RNA sequence: GCCCGGAUAGCUCAGCGUGUAGAGCAUCAGACUUUUAAUCUGAGGGUCCAGGGUUCAAGUCCCUGUUCGGGCGCC
RNA sequence: CCCUGUUGAGCUUGACUCUAGUCUGGCACGGUGAAGAGACAUGAGAGGUGUAGAAUAAGUGGGAGGCCCGGGCCGCCGGUGAAAUACCACUACUCUGAUCGUUUUUUCACUGACCCGGUGAGGCGGGGGGGCGAGCCGGGCUCUC
RNA sequence: CCGCGGCGGGUGUUGACGCGAUGUGAUUUCUGCCCAGUGCUCUGAAUGUCAAAGUGAAGAAAUUCAAUGAAGCGCGGGUAA
């Protein structure tokens, strides 16, 4: 016989401090009352952010995960939690007489995450080609899987956790895929299509605000 | 019933959840994690008559039952995530959807991203009917 | 549902509550009545409330009566005005008249004598037996000496379904030396009109024309 | 002995104090080029028995004629 | 063997009258703290359809003009029904809620009675020093350690 | 499961591949239909009947009358190696 939306307050969600905008939206959470606490039934919670709502001017075709993990009082706290590709992207991409590519590797960082990485690579139809099938091989497809487990772990061992973000918002390692991988068979569709956290370490505190500044 | 903000400055984000099968139709306004509602109505609270509980016209009379029950709490904009049954089972998204998006999208408000969350399998299991099948 | 002056759940003695010149909402002469709740009397047992008891501030009602009679009492009453009339009155008002302005009715009190038993019963039964003018033996007709009280301040009251008993008193436009008079007479009967069982008097009234009661003691 | 519910057309059977419903048998027709199956009207009703009070009773109360639950027991 | 006796034993169950055990209620030993579910009492607001009829006249007992401003809207007689609606109430029914009492209330809570297990009754809780190491704006030490 | 009894005792120095209570009788082969009855069990305020106690009223009181009313039988589902 009572509303229960009176009982509950609007709190902001927040981001790190290597993107533009701060302000994601309101999330709302009931009061403390009596023994559950707002900052504990709060601080679990997952938002799926697309990356041109984050930038001013980049692909939208790319998604972004945060979890919240402290309580500053009308101020949640973020942190990278994951990656996707959108299936607009991916099932637009996939088409009839062209050869999939795939690959997935782990990875631990220089403080520690154990981050898992995907891939994916399609290979291109030439400019003058008449022969329709455009297909590889398989010790050519072996010796690409063969590079790009080499790279994302090249690129991954000897950094932290803040730069990889940087290495990620552009497409940086699928630039570079295709041009080390160029020489063998020429693909024009990389992508890395999710990166996943596998285990955080420990709660430091003021590690995250030093990503808040 | 609150709000905090300013109209013009921003827009207060929600999102829904717009569930499309062949005989009933479900639109679920929750928030941006989810886990936290904000109202919930189906086609088969409105019609009495089970084999029109998916008519067009019955999600029509739900969807602005929501954005009735949504404009006294302060939401201007809204997200959107389209889903059908999925699984093994089939993959169209059933007449419930055309005519309930544009109806609310009528009936006032701001309609952001919109995607397809329909739950694909990498590799099935069987579907249930013989191997000739359901025949009738 | 109001009356500003007096409030209902004051008891006034016998004489402070004629106060009642402070009714006065209307300029016409209210209905003074009665509403009594009567407690631990069934109206569904053989235990009959039906009488009369004759008051004296002749309470300025209008009266209409239909007497009918066949006897000695043509040459009884004949100059005591009433319309006295014999089994020619009973083919007049049985009820072939339910037409435009004329009616078989408009009389306020009518009457059985014994020999007119087998006629009021057979004839205006059904006409007569439901707005109450039928004649019968609680109602007390005989009407030699009691049909001036007819024309007095004499009332009739019975028993009521929903547990109440309503009959007229008076009317608020006389003067509280004759509504003492209708008030020791309306007290006095009514416990010896009322039989043994749990208490007699519980709910009494006084009411009017767009009025609220006033309780006494 | 205490309390309790039950009886309506030829079988099962509806009834919302202001009217006797229904399904299945028996007839006569219609639909089909002709049989089957389905379609519709019609015939049958004393609402288990007497009273009540009510404007109005199958309907609430009352008892008697018929079937049944249960707890009880000093001639 | 068969019968009789007002003679008995062993067994069985729907024989008659009783019993250990077990199931359920009540009173006690038997305390300390908050929330919630009622039994209504005083007393508040809402509704009613065979039509007839100024409506949906649920039933009151009358009243024969007020009401509201000498003026206007309505009769009780009509208009028409089983009782008539101008004229106020009381009395029912159920719905809803405040109310104080009423009261029978159920889950969560503490530890001290009582009960259980373990040990040769062997390192408990706070607070310190020492450590991984830190909001590092080093420091008061922070969840584990 | 024992026992007149208690913080009593066996199964038990045991723990579901284990204790305890039953009907059939090797293997091969098959094991049919019936849940109305007598049993058994489950949903029970979905309720007709249902003590003591604690409650209300009338009485000078002993008393008398009312509300409420646990299990189980009743009513409703399941069960034939
Ligand atoms: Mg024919
Ligand atoms: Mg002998
Ligand atoms: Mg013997
Ligand atoms: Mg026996
Ligand atoms: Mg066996
Ligand atoms: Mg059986």
């Amino acid at each position: 016989v009572v509303d229960p939306f009176s009982k509950k307050d609007w709190y902001d969600v927040k981001a790190p401090a290597m993107f533009n905008i701060r302000n994601i939206g309101k999330t709302l959470v009931t009061r403390t009352q009596g023994t559950k606490i707002a900052s504990d039934g709060l601080k679990g919670r997952v938002f799926e952010v697309s990356l041109a709502d984050l930038q001013n001017d980049e692909v939208a075709f790319r998604k972004f995960k945060l979890i919240t993990e402290d309580v500053q009082g009308k101020n949640c706290l973020t942190n990278f939690h994951g990656m996707d590709l959108t299936r607009d992207k991916m099932c637009s991409m996939v088409k009839k007489w062209q050869t999939m590519i795939e690959a997935h590797v782990d990875v631990k960082t220089t403080d520690g995450y154990l981050l898992r990485l995907f891939c994916v690579g399609f290979t291109k139809k030439r400019n003058n080609q008449i022969r329709k099938t455009s297909y590889a091989q398989h010790q050519q497809v072996r010796q690409i899987r063969k590079k790009m487990m080499e790279i994302m772990t090249r690129e991954v061992q000897t950094n932290d956790l803040k730069e990889v973000v940087n290495k990620l918002i552009p497409d940086s390692i699928g630039k570079d895929i295709e041009k080390a991988c160029q020489s063998i068979y020429p693909l024009h569709d990389v992508f890395v299509r999710k990166v996943k956290m596998l285990k955080k370490p420990k709660f430091e505190l003021g590690k995250l605000m030093e990503l808040h500044g | 019933s609150l709000g905090p903000q300013v109209a013009e400055g921003e827009n207060v984000f929600g999102v829904c959840h717009i569930f499309a099968s062949f005989n009933d139709t479900f639109v679920h306004v929750t928030d941006l994690s989810g886990k936290e509602t904000i109202c919930r109505v189906t086609g088969g609270m409105k019609v009495k008559a089970d084999r029109d509980e998916s008519s067009p016209y019955a999600a029509m009379l739900a969807a602005q039952d929501v954005a009735q029950r949504c404009k006294e709490l302060g939401i201007t904009a809204l997200h959107i995530k389209l889903r059908a049954t999925g699984g093994n089972r089939t993959k169209t998204p059933g007449p419930g959807a055309q005519s309930a998006l544009r109806a609310l999208a009528r009936s006032g408000m701001k309609i952001g991203r919109i995607e397809d969350v329909t739950p694909i399998p990498s590799d099935s299991t069987r579907r249930k009917g013989g191997r000739r099948g359901r025949r009738l | 549902m109001s009356s500003k002056v007096s409030r209902d759940t004051l008891y006034e003695a016998v004489r402070e509550v004629l106060h009642g010149n402070q009714r006065k909402r209307r300029k016409f002469l209210e209905t003074v009545e009665l509403q009594i709740s009567l407690k631990n009397y069934d109206p569904q047992k053989d235990k009959r409330f039906s009488g009369t008891v004759r008051l004296k501030s002749t309470p300025r009602p209008k009266f209409s009566v239909c007497v009918l009679g066949d006897q000695q009492h043509c040459d009884e009453a004949k100059a005591v005005d009433i319309p006295h009339m014999d089994i020619e009155a009973l083919k007049k008002l049985n009820k072939n008249k339910k037409l435009v302005k004329k009616l078989a009715k408009k009389y306020d009190a009518f009457l059985a004598s014994e020999s007119l038993i087998k006629q009021i019963p057979r004839i205006l039964g059904p006409g007569l037996n439901k707005a109450g003018k039928f004649p019968s033996l609680l109602t007390h007709n005989e009407n030699m000496v009691a049909k001036v009280d007819e024309v007095k301040s004499t009332i009739k009251f019975q028993m009521k379904k929903v547990l109440c008993l309503a009959v007229a008193v008076g009317h608020v436009k006389m003067t509280d030396d004759e509504l003492v008079y209708n008030i020791h007479l309306a007290v006095n009967f009514l416990v010896s009109l009322l039989k043994k069982n749990w208490q007699n008097v519980r709910a009494l009234y006084i009411k009017s024309t767009m009025g609220k009661p006033q309780r006494l003691y």
